[PDB]
């Protein structure tokens, strides 16, 4: 019991730090050295900033709510917390999709890649992504478009002591469709095309110069795809299933999946910043 | 003929014997009582941006105000060091360039490249004033004698002196075995030296046109050369890690600057105004400063990523500038 | 060319007739110049910030 | 004073706008270096090239892609190699028919050039001219008479011969390529590759071949950049 009270606290504390340290280091390395600054690294900065804001804002508040089992702050604080949570999550996922499509454009069409993406295009794309992220989260949650019709939900809004997440099915479906499924299918198609091109090139090399002489590609694509899919997949399936069938899932399962989805932001720089130049920059600091 | 080659050897043996007899004491031993300079720390004061590709060489203006830089992209840009603001940007017909110079009066700028032509530009009027042609090998360096005469060195062993109005080789200097890749001018206009691909570096007389001495201390290609501020000695930096300070009154070398750790070549050498500090670049991503009197290191200059291919010291001696294969410059003080 | 060998033969003779001064005089001259012009050098000693125009 | 400061600021502004503008033009074009031994036949190859549009520079554009060549006119150690470490590819021309008259000399350049500290990340597009003359000499000067390693290289294991006047000539064709490719495989960590081609004195798809080679090189570089290969 005392162990339950503490262990949860220590685990929560470690998760809050590691995220802050990693994201701050990535941001400082991007901003300091001029060698690392380029068009492809401007996309990493947005993801790092979004994950840093998420880890600094929503994670400790959720941990405090879980530990104390009571929301001391006001209702507007709860609304702001949920709003920024949804904002950060959707922004990070769309940034990942944008990175994937940019890599696809770089690989499949090399001659036109130099002109297509320019410091003007990157800023516009990132601003559009963040604007779509803001429109999806703040506008429908600041107002009461996310209210639920259940009597228990109404009693929940009435009592300001504790606030939980209660929404109608339509909003959940719309948010899940906008945030997860479309980026998922886009990433799947992009990486399938890239893998096919890599296989074709490897076959060409083997046929041309095989007498004298694809595991790496498989591992590289597999890590990136599997980590993201395993971290963010079950939560959205559960998000659909609780809305489609009332009184079917337990709140513990919901909070556990939402929390296991938060750790994904911690491991993003490890996957996406393993380049030797990044290693040299980190070692220099 | 068998006899001719031997006569040549006997003369070389006599010259070596005379040089050995002229030697009295080691140069390092003489300056043993000199108090050391100590640690020298200097930091980047300005950073200049605007180049696209790797730069090759630069030349400070006679006034401490301006400087000119050239890059492989094919543009000459005249910076203003104090306010880090550009002034002119002259495109070139040929992209590849390897040298540049700034006229003593400040009214002309010249640039020579891998194409076998030396061209001069007029600042105050820009357009090509005249094109100098006649060499059979790529240019390596060029300096302005005055507003009328320019002396150049080429990939062929010949070094020539031109006249701007006539555009013809007034005098031609021959005698080098291989390609010449260095040149410098004395504080006066009387003498100038050069260092070629062969280890030999000789001293030439402008008016007479006849070689006067030959120094062959090194054992690899020579990539840089400069004069002591007094004008009676000159230091050389070769492909081997050693940097040696020769002398003019006495033919033999005096001191060698080298270290066990360094195994990379030297691409540029320059002297401070007082001559106490010898500043030399390196093929690695660093620039090292030595002490000329006792061959003791002073400090390390860092902040370059690609290479260091150009270096110069302002006439008043207040600031020193470095170039790189990166697009960026740097000014140190 | 046989002549290039001939040309070298008189050239070495010409360069071998110059008088050679002992290293003591040259070393003394270099040391004297370096010691005399030490104050005028602005890189040897840290110049004041006010006098520095770059800063 | 302030007006002087104003003037300098305005000039810096015009220069910067134009420099940014040419940055895209500079980055768009691709640069190729052409190098070859004497009597190889590079002048004929440049003929179809000028058809598309001390130093001779050629500009040709195909399919809205800009290419620009650099032919350097020359037994000399070279100190101008360091200046050519930014090209996308190097075109190498070797006369296959010139064995009785120098081939060993050309290969001798290739290792020389293959192991420079500045050309580590540059791939080579290799051509073999004088294809027709090679058949005539083999079909009296034989390779065995001039070369002692000729034994056992007559047949290619993966040989895909075009209809050939001589099964025997197909033996001389693949012996030279094997000698050239033996050096390319030995050094480098895969950052640079060799692309062998067979071309007769009369050929038309040279531009297509070089276009395909450049596309392959850029695709391989981008694949290796993101750690997929
Ligand atoms: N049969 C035949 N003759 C060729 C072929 N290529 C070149 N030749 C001949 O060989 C000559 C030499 O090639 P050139 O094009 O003149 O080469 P170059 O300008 O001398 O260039 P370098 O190789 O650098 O000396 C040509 O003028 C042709 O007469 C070929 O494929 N077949
Ligand atoms: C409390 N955590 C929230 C709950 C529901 C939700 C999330 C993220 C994106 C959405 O579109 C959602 O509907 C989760 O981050």
């Amino acid at each position: 019991d005392e162990v339950w009270v503490v262990g949860m606290g220590i685990v929560m504390s470690l998760i809050v730090l590691a995220i802050v340290f990693g994201n701050v280091l990535v941001i400082t390395a991007i901003a300091k050295f001029e060698r690392l600054q380029t068009v492809t690294n401007y996309f990493i900065t947005s993801l790092a900033c979004a994950d840093l804001v998420m880890g600094l804002a929503v994670v400790p508040f959720g941990a405090a709510h879980i530990l104390t089992k009571t929301w001391t702050f006001g209702n507007f604080w709860c609304e702001f917390w949920t709003s920024i949570d949804v904002l950060c999550v959707t922004a990070s996922i769309e940034t990942l999709c944008v990175i994937a499509v940019d890599r696809y454009f770089a690989i499949t069409s090399p001659f036109k890649y130099q002109s297509l993406l320019t410091k003007n295009k990157a800023r516009v794309i990132i601003l559009m992504v963040w604007i779509v992220s803001g429109l999806t989260s703040f506008l429908p949650i600041q107002m009461h478009w996310y209210r639920a019709t259940h009597q228990e939900a109404i009693n929940c809004y009435a009592e300001e002591t504790c606030c939980d997440f209660f929404t109608n099915q339509a909003y959940a479906i719309a948010s899940s469709i906008v945030s997860f499924y479309v980026p998922l299918v886009i990433m799947v198609f992009v990486y399938s095309r890239v893998f096919q091109e890599a296989k074709r090139q490897l076959q060409k090399i083997d046929k041309s110069e095989g007498r004298f002489h694809e595991h790496k590609a498989l591992k590289t694509l597999g890590i990136i795809m599997g980590t993201f899919t395993l971290c963010w997949l079950p939560f959205f399936i559960v998000n659909i299933v609780h809305v489609i069938q009332d009184n079917l899932i337990r709140k513990e399962v919901y909070i556990l999946l939402n929390w296991i989805g938060y750790v994904n932001s911690g491991f993003n720089p490890l996957i996406y910043c393993r380049s030797p130049d990044f290693r040299i920059a980190f070692q220099e600091l | 003929l068998d006899q001719l080659r031997q006569e040549a050897e006997q003369l070389k043996n006599q010259i070596r014997d005379a040089r050995k007899a002229c030697a009295d004491a080691t140069l390092s031993q003489i300056t043993n009582n000199i108090d050391p300079v100590g640690r020298i720390q200097m930091r980047t004061r300005r950073t200049l941006r605007g180049h696209l590709a790797k730069i090759y060489a630069m030349h400070w203006g006679t006034d401490s105000r301006l400087l000119v830089s050239a890059s492989q992209d094919g543009k000459l840009i005249i910076w203003d060091s104090y306010t880090t603001n550009k002034v002119h940007a002259i495109p070139l017909r040929s992209s590849w360039v390897m040298t540049c110079a700034y006229a003593p009066s400040g009214n002309y700028v010249a640039c020579g490249g891998l194409d076998n032509i030396c061209s001069i530009y007029n600042l105050k009027t820009v357009r090509v004033s005249r094109e100098l042609a006649g060499h059979t090998g790529y240019l390596s360096c060029c300096r302005f004698l005055d507003d009328n005469q320019i002396v150049t060195s080429s990939g062929d062993t010949t070094c020539a002196l031109w006249d701007i109005e006539t555009g013809q080789q007034t005098t031609t200097f021959t005698g080098h075995t291989g390609d010449v890749m260095s040149l410098s001018l004395a504080p006066d206009t009387r003498l100038f030296v050069s260092g070629a691909c062969d280890a030999s570096a000789k001293l030439w007389d402008v008016r007479e046109g006849m070689c006067r001495q030959t120094f062959t201390g090194h054992e690899s290609d020579i990539n840089a050369i400069c004069f002591f501020p007094n004008g009676n000695a000159f230091a050389t930096g070769s492909d081997d890690a050693t940097c040696r300070l020769f002398d003019l009154r006495a033919d033999q070398e005096l001191m060698t600057y080298s270290h066990d750790n360094i195994i990379c070549g030297i691409t540029s050498v320059s002297f401070s105004k007082s001559g106490r500090l010898l500043l030399a670049g390196y093929d690695d991503f660093n620039c090292n400063v030595w002490d000329a009197l006792k061959a003791d290191r002073a400090g390390v200059l860092a902040g370059h990523d690609n290479r260091v291919s150009c270096l110069g010291v302002t006439d008043d001696g207040m600031a020193v500038a470095t170039g790189s294969w990166d697009s960026f410059l740097k000014i140190w003080n | 060319s046989i002549a290039q060998a001939r040309k070298l033969v008189e050239q070495l003779k010409m360069e071998a007739n110059i008088d050679r001064i002992k290293v003591s005089k040259a070393a003394a001259d270099l040391m004297a110049y370096c010691e005399a012009h030490a104050k005028e050098d602005p890189l040897l000693t840290p110049v004041p910030a006010s006098e520095n125009p770059f800063r | 004073q302030r007006n002087e400061e104003k003037a300098q600021r305005e000039a810096n502004k015009k220069i910067e706008k134009q420099l940014q503008k040419d940055k895209q033009v500079y980055r768009a074009t691709h640069r190729l270096l052409l190098l070859g031994a004497g009597e190889s036949g590079k002048s004929t190859i440049v003929k179809q090239m000028r058809i598309l549009h001390g130093i001779f520079e050629t500009k040709f554009q195909v399919d809205k892609v800009n290419f620009h060549m650099f032919d350097v006119g020359g037994d000399e150690r070279r100190k101008w190699i360091q200046c050519f470490n930014d090209v996308t590819a190097i075109i190498f021309v070797v006369a296959s028919s010139s064995y009785n008259m120098r081939l060993q000399e050309a290969l001798n350049l290739f290792k020389s050039i293959w192991n420079n500290r500045w050309l580590r990340t540059i791939s080579v597009i290799l051509f073999l001219n004088k294809q027709d003359l090679l058949a005539e000499k083999v079909l009296k000067s034989k390779i065995e008479d001039y070369f002692p390693e000729f034994a056992r290289y007559t047949t290619p294991e993966d040989a895909t011969p075009e209809p050939g006047e001589d099964p025997r000539v197909t033996r001389a064709k693949y012996f030279i390529r094997d000698e050239f490719l033996r050096i390319s495989t030995a050094s480098g960590d895969g950052r640079h590759y060799c692309y062998p081609h067979f071309t007769c004195a009369v050929d038309t798809e040279n531009i297509r071949r070089v276009f395909n080679d450049c596309r392959d090189i850029i695709q391989r570089m981008h694949l290796r950049q993101y750690e997929l290969l």
